[PDB]
């Protein structure tokens, strides 16, 4: 199950 | 530009015996950026139907792929892999050595 | 023995196209199970192993939708970085991500991974304490401070310790077919060759010129190296190292 990113770089 | 030259290995799935169906592999690694063209040749003639597999990268961030197609080895013919990638002016061609 | 899961994600920006190309590729005990690709026909998380087929359309909407988020995330980020480094317009750049978890033979969490490269260079990485960051360069400091003064680390920690473990604990139970049942090398001399093994970790010797380990396309791996001299093979699956010469 892949992860979800939140805040951008 | 940030660029890395692909290492190439050409080889068979199974050890070759004359007129006995097999797969040919062209493993290409350590390259950047990830765009790349890989050809497989039978006597300098572009083998039809080559499956591209992988395209991910290893923990050092550099890219890897495996190209492959079906083939019936003979000792009357030559086999090679030919690669084109921004880091190299001219395509690279590595030839199949059945003992390797 | 020990067990792992990893997702490898690449986004590549391109001159002209306002959307980058995006690939995510899932791996279980070092062996591919799922993949997404942005270019493709009409794109979703296709399965790349037969044991993953028993997961039901329902699981795929979840993951496919997740991959939609990541494109968004990778696009914006691609453009944040351009400014961070004074890269002007029209040029090709690459952002890469690696996340996942290690389990030890007892099935408990050994460690999580979450890391990033720009242009193939280390950019920012979650420390082994799942709680702090190593930033490679001055640009990455901006990202770091954004991610500190915003608590991203815990979010990832929550994915790493919990979800990542839960689902891998499960994929393991679903497909020992080409997983837990490991097979081992058949050696011989023509230079000695090891053929047919899994996993890929192996060592070869001569006792009185290294070929790198390489997929054979069918899921197994191969290596070689070249009366006194005798060849030994060492492997995860040998119940005792192998010794040979012949010819």
């Amino acid at each position: 199950a892949s992860a979800e990113n939140m805040e951008t770089m | 530009m940030i660029q890395k030259t692909p290492q190439i290995q050409v080889y068979s799935r199974h050890p070759p015996e004359n007129g006995k169906p097999n797969i040919l592999n062209c493993y290409v690694t350590q390259f950047h950026p990830p765009h790349i063209e890989i050809q497989m040749l039978k006597n300098g003639k572009k083998i039809p139907k080559v499956e591209m597999s992988d395209m991910s990268f290893s923990k050092d961030w550099s890219f890897y792929i495996l190209a492959h197609t079906e083939f019936t080895p003979t000792e009357t013919d030559t086999y090679a892999c030919r690669v084109k990638h921004d880091s190299m002016a001219e395509p690279k061609t590595v030839y199949w050595d059945r003992d390797m | 023995g020990p067990h792992s899961m990893r997702y490898f994600e690449t986004a590549v920006s391109r001159p002209g196209l306002e959307e980058p190309r995006y690939i995510s590729v899932g791996y279980v005990d070092n062996k591919e199970f799922v993949r997404f690709d942005s270019d493709a026909e009409n794109p979703r998380y296709e399965p790349r192993a037969p044991w993953m087929e028993q997961e039901g359309p329902e699981y795929w909407e979840r993951e496919t939708q997740k991959a939609k988020g990541q494109e968004q995330w990778f696009r914006v980020s691609l453009r944040n970085l351009l400014g961070y480094y004074n890269q002007s317009a029209g040029g090709s750049h690459t952002l890469q991500q690696m996340s996942g978890c290690d389990l030890g033979s007892d099935w408990r969490l050994l460690r999580g991974y979450l890391q990033f490269a720009y242009e193939g260079r280390d950019y920012i990485a979650l420390n082994e304490d799942l709680k702090t960051w190593t930033a490679a360069d001055m640009a990455a400091q901006i990202t770091r401070r954004k991610w500190e003064q915003s608590g991203a680390a815990e979010h990832y920690k929550a994915y790493l310790e919990g979800e990542c473990v839960e689902w891998l604990h499960r994929y393991l139970k679903n497909g020992n077919a080409t997983l837990l049942r490991t097979d081992s090398p058949k050696a011989h001399v023509t230079r000695c060759w090891a053929l047919g093994f899994y996993p890929a970790d192996i060592t070869l010797t001569w006792q009185l010129e290294l070929v790198e380990t390489r997929p054979a396309g069918d899921g197994t791996f191969q290596k070689w190296a070249s009366q006194n001299y005798t060849c030994r093979v060492y492997h995860e699956g040998l119940p005792e190292p192998l010794t040979l010469r012949w010819e």
